[PDB]
């Protein structure tokens, strides 16, 4: 249990920040690695 | 001791199935040596690296952005990793004023949720500093 | 006779590849190659009409393609390029297009002097 | 029978001018298409033109 | 001939003839792959082109017995006017459905409201 | 059949026959990706399967809620892969639904 339990998170949230703040801290020289996951490719529609 | 250390990430799979002797884990309640017949956990990880010791030579030096280990009941010991990047390829200048950023930002935030949130970017962000 | 033999084979091979190009971009490289240096070479070739042309200055403009002074501009951009290659050679170089309406073979003499004319005006073209 | 100009050749946009199961097969999906395109263009009409007044 | 029509009259009939025989080496991949399978480039293609193709058409003063439209009258500098912004990009907003059978280019736009007001 | 209704006939699948020749150099590139990056991702799989191995779990008795996710592309012109997997879905939904769980499913794609 840390501050993050308690507040409304969870560990794929941790995950997606911590990962991100790992690969905006790249040289400009492996940018396109970063640009390997782009996890923004999957859309969300609802039912209703 | 007959320890089959796999190792991976999505990207380029690392030091894989391998007898490798010691691997430091850096997980949330601290850091712990694997030693040759640990006692299986299936505990998560938080940021920071992994410093593994083998017989050639020298140690390596990796970093693990968010990773989980599943250790066996025999003596097999299975890490995971999201993005298990190397540390050369960091910028130590911009990677300093993400730091004093966030902490400027801690009070304009109105709700509940998202102040938890800037306290996880400056841990994120203060697991590198430490280790650069 | 000695441009032409470079460039009949090389407007031979985009006819076998002329089928990938509509949807492509996951292919090899040499087969991105054929689909580059093609359609510059067909660029070239358009021509208005009652604009019959000298023979040596066609041997200027062919000589620009099929060399390698062209893969790095945009397709629309070479109609306007040769336009502007043939009234800077006509003028400025009168000397050197009849050398080749005399001698007729384009010697090493004139094929070292025509590599300082291109590359010397592929810089200040593109404004 | 195609390596001559002897032998017969096709055209281009040839598929649509038989007029088969193919040419009924890519005239109605391109109506499948371009008809729920024109409502999301169609709903986004009121608030460009006030945007256009706004600048 | 751009010597008698002029080279602005000359530059826009030979893209509209140039845009319509792209249609169709997009029309027998159609017929295969789907509408949705397309790059974004080739999409854009379609849509300009049939755009171009119901504008091409116009309701004639005769007519007026057989479809119950009103007639049109174009002149000669509002067709090149027209045409000349299909091609560049600025109607790129709007339904296929404001084009067909209309005059003048600024009569394709006071459709594009009237279709969004009665949605 | 006469000579006109031949010909426009015979030149039609003269296109198709050209359509499918590329469409299949395409995708004989993204299987050649597509077989490189799968044998990394081989040795993920490797660990999730070997925590079952070790510990033995299973689905003990009975449970209120339940999940069916299965995968697919959004693309047609495969032949067989998405009905090999929605057909599979509904073979377990009637096998379900009479033990009394509720069952729920999401389909990505």
């Amino acid at each position: 249990v840390a501050y993050w339990r308690q507040a409304g998170l969870s560990y794929i949230r941790y995950s997606q920040i911590c990962a991100k703040a790992v690969r905006d801290a790249l040289k400009a020289e492996f940018k396109a690695n970063a640009e390997k996951t782009s996890g923004s490719n999957v859309k969300i529609v609802k039912v209703k | 001791g007959q320890m089959s250390f796999t190792f991976a990430s999505p990207t380029q799979v690392f030091f894989n199935g391998a007898n490798v002797r010691q691997v430091d884990v850096p997980t949330q309640t601290g850091a712990f040596g694997i030693l040759a017949s640990h006692v299986p956990t299936l505990q998560v990880l938080r940021p920071g690296l992994v410093v593994v010791h083998a017989e050639d030579g020298t140690t390596s030096k990796y970093f693990v952005s968010s990773g989980s280990v599943t250790v066996n009941a025999d003596s097999s010991v299975q890490l995971l990793a999201e993005e298990a990047v190397t540390l050369d390829m960091l910028d130590p200048g911009v990677a300093k004023a993400n730091l004093e950023k966030a902490q400027s930002e801690l009070l304009g935030a109105a709700d509940e949720a998202s102040r938890a949130e800037i306290q996880i970017r400056i841990e994120a962000n203060e697991a590198l500093v430490k280790a650069l | 006779k000695q441009v032409a033999g470079t460039m009949k084979l090389e407007l031979a091979q985009y006819r076998e590849v002329a089928a990938f190009a509509q949807f492509g971009s996951d292919l090899d490289a040499a087969t991105q190659q054929l689909l580059s240096r093609g359609v510059r070479l067909t660029e070239l070739l358009k021509q208005g009409q009652y604009a019959p042309m000298a023979i040596e200055e066609q041997v200027a403009v062919i000589y620009a393609g099929v060399r390698g002074y062209l893969d790095k501009l945009e397709p629309s951009k070479i109609t306007k390029f040769e336009n502007a290659f043939l009234s800077h050679v006509i003028s400025q170089h009168q000397a050197l297009l009849g050398k080749i309406r005399a001698d007729g073979k384009i010697s090493e003499e004139t094929d070292a002097k025509l590599k300082e004319i291109v590359t010397n005006f592929l810089a200040g073209f593109e404004a | 029978s195609s390596d001559t100009p002897e032998g017969v050749r096709s055209g281009a946009g040839a598929v649509r001018d038989a007029g088969g199961a193919f040419g009924k097969k890519e005239q109605a999906d391109e109506e499948r298409y371009f008809r729920a395109r024109a409502r999301e263009q169609l709903a986004a009409l009121k608030k460009h033109h006030e945007n256009e007044i706004s600048h | 001939d751009p010597n008698i029509v002029g080279s602005e009259h000359y530059d826009v009939a030979r893209g509209v003839q140039k845009i319509l025989q792209d249609y169709k080496s997009l029309q027998d991949i159609i017929a295969i792959l789907g509408m949705d399978e397309l790059s974004e480039e080739d999409k854009l293609t379609v849509s300009r082109a049939r755009k171009i193709q119901r504008f091409l058409s116009q309701p004639f003063q005769v007519a007026e017995v057989f479809t119950g439209h009103l007639g049109k009258l174009v002149p000669l500098k509002e067709t090149i006017k027209g045409f000349q912004q299909i091609l560049a990009g600025e109607y790129d907003h709007l339904p296929e459905q404001a084009f067909y059978m209309v005059g003048p280019i600024e009569e394709a736009v006071a459709k594009a409201d009237k279709l969004a007001e009665e949605h | 059949a006469t000579l006109k209704d031949i010909t426009r006939r015979l030149k039609s699948i003269k296109n198709i026959q050209k359509i499918t020749k590329s469409m299949k150099m395409v995708a004989a590139a993204k299987y050649a990706r597509a077989e490189r990056d799968l044998k990394p991702a081989r040795v993920y799989g490797i660990g999730s399967l070997a925590l079952y191995e070790k510990a033995d779990i299973k689905v003990p008795e009975d449970k209120k809620k339940h999940l069916i996710i299965g995968v697919s592309s959004d693309r047609g012109l495969c032949g067989a892969i998405h009905s090999s997997v929605a057909k599979q879905i509904k073979s377990e939904v009637a096998n379900l639904t009479a033990a009394g769980k509720e069952v729920k499913i999401v389909g990505v794609g």
